[PDB]
């Protein structure tokens, strides 16, 4: 098996890549687009 | 090739052999060390 | 057995459709107006004690 | 390595959103857990299998009542990510003699003192 | 008509002598003899030293870790030297010398037989360090240009920043991370054992939080 | 599948925890009742063992707590007991 530091990005457990992939950041969504509103 | 040779000493088994609040009988030997600890 | 009622009962298949079809009904009815009155007929579980 | 987790315990601390989004009182705390096995022990270390063990969770799905203390505690925080733990809450009082035959269980933790089986 | 405004001045700032970086040599002066592990720890997480601002107010941020060889630094000097303007610019290293010795074996050999020899020697640099720094009585734009033409050269991502856009990022990251709406964080489920998560991830993962993988910095991960 | 079942409080398998399995599953003719099943006996069995380990941990709480309570207050009455000793003559007078 490789280091724990490598060249290639070294593909991850996929437990790890499910934690990685639901913890991403969700930006805030205004009520009306605030062009829309005047 | 392999210049260096012998470091292949095993260990010396030395530490605490009661912790603090062990019953110990007189004579026990409660740690062992080098270069005082 | 509702594999056997659809083979060879279809009128009760079609009474189980119709009743499966209105609590359908009965339940967006409720997710738009949150219950407020009736919470519908066909709802209203029987409760067991 | 992979070692055992010791947790912080800013954790185990409950906020007042949390107080309004469960259920839960922080004074007259409930006195019993009703645990029950929801993950399998296997590929998980032997100290989880030991902790399952002692807890009383060997067959999966099937509730266990334990008392809470820390003691308990602690051994319930070392496996908190297999279990669910819900208190178990008492409509009437506990079971007297009269009653200990007709009892059930009834999710939503309820251990219902008095158990027919009729409609209201 | 439209509207003038008052340009920075710049009667603050005087420029050094030797303005120009300094020559970097391949090996240090005293040759290290005793042969070192590879610690590869040294390009991983975040860094600690060379992080802010001393004299100039550009620079180029390191975005992932890497190993600068003596190749680096003769691209990086030759550049920045043919590039700036003497009389109004000066920049300043942010790296030591390479010191870090690296063997290899001779070419077409078999395995065993002990270490290498050492060959070239190299400096680590963690992500978020520092790298030249650059004054003077100059805006940003010009030395965006050729400190971006620099950057992208060297073995990691990099940037070139101000004191301004450094700070700008900084603030924006930290805003992005007490704005971020779903409820499950890196943090919250990798330090209080969530899911016995622990079991995939690494002891590095409590401090580096899911920000970092190997030598790798995802700036957008919060 | 139901998980609506739970927000009803009704056990989501409708195989267990009801009037649909814990009802007798049949009776004679004439109308005398069947003798229990034995699905049933083992799940009344385990019930009341479940019963009397609820009833069992309760009562060991209470009884430390009031053990707790006791301990304490002998405690604080023997310290009380222990403050009241002086006689004392020396810079009286
Ligand atoms: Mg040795
Ligand atoms: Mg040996
Ligand atoms: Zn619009």
């Amino acid at each position: 098996g490789s280091k724990a530091v490598t060249r290639h990005r070294r593909v991850m457990h996929f437990q790890r890549q499910k934690l990685m992939a639901v913890t991403e950041y969700i930006p805030p969504k205004p009520a009306i687009h605030p062009s829309c509103l005047p | 090739s392999s210049k260096n040779l012998g470091g292949k000493s095993s260990g010396r088994r030395q530490g605490i052999k009661k912790m603090e609040g062990h019953y110990v009988h007189a004579g026990n030997i409660i740690a062992t060390q080098r270069h005082f600890r | 057995v509702l594999a056997d009622l659809a083979i060879y009962e279809p009128k009760t298949f079609k009474s189980l459709a119709a009743l499966a079809s209105r609590r359908r009904h009965e339940g967006f009815a409720a997710a738009l107006g949150d219950g407020k009155e009736p919470e519908g007929i066909f709802s209203r579980v029987v409760q067991y004690h | 390595k992979f070692t055992r987790s010791r947790i912080p315990e800013k954790v185990f601390q409950a906020s007042p959103e949390d107080h309004e989004k469960y259920g839960g009182d922080p004074q007259n705390p409930h006195k019993l857990h009703i645990v029950t096995r929801i993950k399998s022990t296997r590929r998980r270390p032997y100290w989880e299998k030991d902790i399952i063990k002692m807890l009383g969770l060997e067959k999966a799905h099937t509730p266990q009542v334990h008392k809470n203390i820390p003691s308990v505690n602690a051994k319930l925080k070392v496996v908190k990510h297999l279990i669910r733990i819900k208190p178990l809450k008492l409509p009437q009082g506990l079971p007297a003699e009269e009653n200990m035959s007709n009892t059930c269980l009834k999710s939503t933790g309820e251990l219902v003192v008095q158990w027919h089986l009729k409609p209201v | 008509v439209k509207t003038l405004l008052p340009v920075p001045s710049f009667e603050d700032v005087s420029i050094p002598e030797k303005p120009k970086l300094r020559f970097i040599e391949r090996a240090p002066l005293v040759p290290k003899v005793r042969r070192e592990p590879k610690n590869l720890s040294d390009i991983r997480g975040p860094s600690t030293e060379a992080t802010e601002f001393t004299e100039g107010n550009f620079a180029i941020l390191a975005l992932g870790g890497g190993y600068l060889h003596w190749g680096h630094f003769e691209m990086m000097r030759l550049t920045i030297n043919r590039s700036m303007d003497p009389k109004n610019m000066f920049a300043i290293w942010r790296v030591p010398a390479p010191f870090k010795p690296i063997t290899r074996k001779s070419v077409g050999h078999r395995m065993g037989g002990g270490k290498g020899a050492i060959d070239h020697y190299v400096t680590p640099v963690k992500a978020g360090r520092l790298v030249v720094e650059m004054g003077g009585r100059c805006e940003f734009e010009e030395v965006q240009g050729f400190l971006d033409q620099v950057a992208h050269k060297l073995p990691f991502a990099a940037k070139a920043v101000s004191r301004g856009t450094l700070e700008k990022m900084r603030k924006d990251q930290e805003e992005r991370e007490r704005n971020n709406q779903n409820p499950w964080t890196f943090e919250r489920i990798a330090t209080a054992n969530m899911l016995g998560i622990r079991k995939v991830l690494s002891p590095y993962d409590l401090t580096h939080k899911g920000k970092y993988w190997g030598k790798f910095y995802m700036p957008k991960r919060v | 599948g139901g998980q609506w079942r739970l927000q009803q409080g009704l056990a989501a398998n409708p195989s267990g925890y009801g009037p649909l399995t814990e009802l007798p599953d049949w009776s004679y003719a004439d109308g005398r009742p069947a003798p229990p099943m034995k699905g049933q006996l083992r799940r009344k069995a385990e019930r009341e063992t479940f019963a009397r380990r609820v009833v069992l941990l309760s009562q060991e709480m209470d009884a430390g707590l009031q053990a707790w309570q006791l301990r304490q207050q002998k405690l604080q009455e023997e310290q009380r007991k222990q403050e009241n000793a002086l006689k004392p003559k020396g810079a009286s007078l």
